[PDB]
C-alpha cells in the first residue's frame, strides 16, 4: 500500500517531531523547519510518503504549493496554545476548501497531551469547527509527539479509511 | 493557478542563473529567489510558483571550474559526501516531488553576480547539528 500525505499545522504544533518518531523511532529536539522535511514510512503494510511544511508565518503563503497528490492531511494542533487555537481553525478550513484538497481525509493530531489543561479531543473537535463539516472524512487523535502517544494510533485510522 | 508570491516578498537576493540538473545532467536557465533559509528556483520571472525548492540546511558553497560554463560554483553538504540533498522540484502535473542531487552546479553571468550569490548563499545558510543528527541517524537504519 501507498499513501500521500501532507502534513500542516502552525509553528511549533509538534509536526516534525512526529515525522521522526515514527520515521526514527525516537524523540529527538527539534528546531524550526524553515522549508520542509519529507519521510517515507512504512507502517502496517503502507508506505506513507509524508511531506513536513514549515508552519512559521512567512512560509504558510506557500503551504497551497504542496497540495497536488494529496491523499491524507495530517493536521497538527498543539493543544496547550488556546491563544492560537482560533488561527490554526482558520488555517485548516482555507486547507480543506481548497480544490486540490477536496478528496483529501482529514487526520487531526491532537497534540501535546502530556501539557497540564491542554485541550482535549472533544475541545479540539469543537475549535476547530468540525462539527459542521459532515460530507469530510476527518478523525481528531489525541497525541503526545514526545512520547509516542496515539501517533500509531492515527497512521491506523489513516490506512482504514482511505479510499 | 496559485500566486504564492508573498513567500518571496522582499529576498535577500535574486537573478538569473544556469543550473545543472540531477540525475540528469541538463542545463536549464532559471530564476532564483533567495530568502528566509530557503533557495527558490523559477522557469520564469513571471511564475508565481516555484520550479524547486532548496532549504538551506548545513550546506557549504566551493568554487568549481567547468569545461564549458563560465563562473560556476556548487552547493553540497561537508559532511555527507555522496548524499542525496534535500530538495523537491515541481513535475509537469505540479506535483511536488523530492530533489536527486548530491550538488548543485550553478553558473553566473559574470565573475562579480557569481561573488555576489556566494557571498548572499554562504550567510542564508541554516547551521545547526540537528541537520547532521538527522542524517546519520536516517542512515544507520536505511534499508
Ligand atoms: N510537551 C510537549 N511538547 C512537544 C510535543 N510534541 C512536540 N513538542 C515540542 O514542541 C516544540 C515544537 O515541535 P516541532 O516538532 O519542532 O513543531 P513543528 O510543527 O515542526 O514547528 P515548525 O517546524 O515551525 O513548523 C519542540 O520543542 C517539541 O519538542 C508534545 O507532545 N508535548
Ligand atoms: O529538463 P530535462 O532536460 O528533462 O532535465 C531535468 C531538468 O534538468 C530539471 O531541472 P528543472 O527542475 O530546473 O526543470 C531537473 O530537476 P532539478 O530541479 O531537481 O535539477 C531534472 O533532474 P532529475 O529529475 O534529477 O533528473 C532533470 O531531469
Ligand atoms: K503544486
Ligand atoms: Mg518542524
Amino acid at each position: 500500500g501507498s499513501m500521500r500525505i501532507l502534513m500542516l499545522g502552525l509553528d511549533a504544533a509538534g509536526k516534525t517531531t512526529i515525522l521522526y518518531k515514527l520515521k526514527l523511532g525516537q524523540s529527538v529536539t527539534t528546531i524550526p523547519t524553515v522549508g520542509f522535511n519529507v519521510e517515507t514510512v512504512t507502517y502496517k503494510n503502507v508506505k506513507f510518503n509524508v511531506w513536513d511544511v514549515g508552519g512559521l508565518d512567512k512560509i504558510r503563503p506557500l503551504w497551497r504549493h504542496y497540495y497536488t497528490g494529496t491523499q491524507g492531511l495530517i493536521f497538527v494542533v498543539d493543544c496547550a496554545d488556546r491563544d492560537r487555537i482560533d488561527e490554526a481553525r482558520q488555517e485548516l478550513h482555507r486547507i480543506i476548501n481548497d480544490r486540490e484538497m477536496r478528496d483529501a481525509i482529514i487526520l487531526i493530531f491532537a497534540n501535546k497531551q502530556d501539557l497540564p489543561d491542554a485541550m482535549k479531543p472533544h475541545e479540539i473537535q469543537e475549535k476547530l469547527g468540525l462539527t459542521r463539516i459532515r460530507d469530510r472524512n476527518w478523525y481528531v487523535q489525541p497525541s503526545c509527539a514526545t512520547s509516542g502517544d496515539g501517533l500509531y494510533e492515527g497512521l491506523t485510522w489513516l490506512t482504514s479509511n482511505y479510499n | 493557478g496559485n500566486d504564492l508570491t508573498h513567500t518571496f516578498f522582499n529576498p535577500d537576493r535574486e537573478g538569473w542563473l544556469l543550473k545543472l540538473g540531477g540525475r540528469v545532467k541538463t542545463w536549464k536557465r532559471r530564476w532564483f529567489i533567495l530568502t528566509d533559509n530557503c533557495l527558490y528556483y523559477f522557469e520564469y520571472t513571471t511564475d508565481k510558483e516555484p520550479r524547486g525548492i532548496i532549504p538551506l540546511e548545513n550546506l557549504s558553497i566551493r568554487e568549481v571550474e567547468d569545461p564549458r560554463k563560465p563562473n560556476c560554483f556548487e552547493l553540497y553538504n561537508p559532511s555527507h559526501k555522496g548524499q542525496v540533498i534535500k530538495a523537491c522540484k515541481t513535475e509537469a502535473d505540479g506535483r511536488v516531488v523530492e530533489g536527486n542531487h548530491v550538488v548543485y552546479r550553478i553558473s553566473a553571468p559574470s565573475p562579480e553576480e557569481k561573488e555576489e550569490w556566494m557571498k548572499s548563499i554562504k550567510a542564508s545558510i541554516s547551521r545547526d547539528p540537528f541537520y547532521d543528527m538527522l542524517a546519520t541517524r536516517k542512515r544507520r537504519i536505511a534499508n
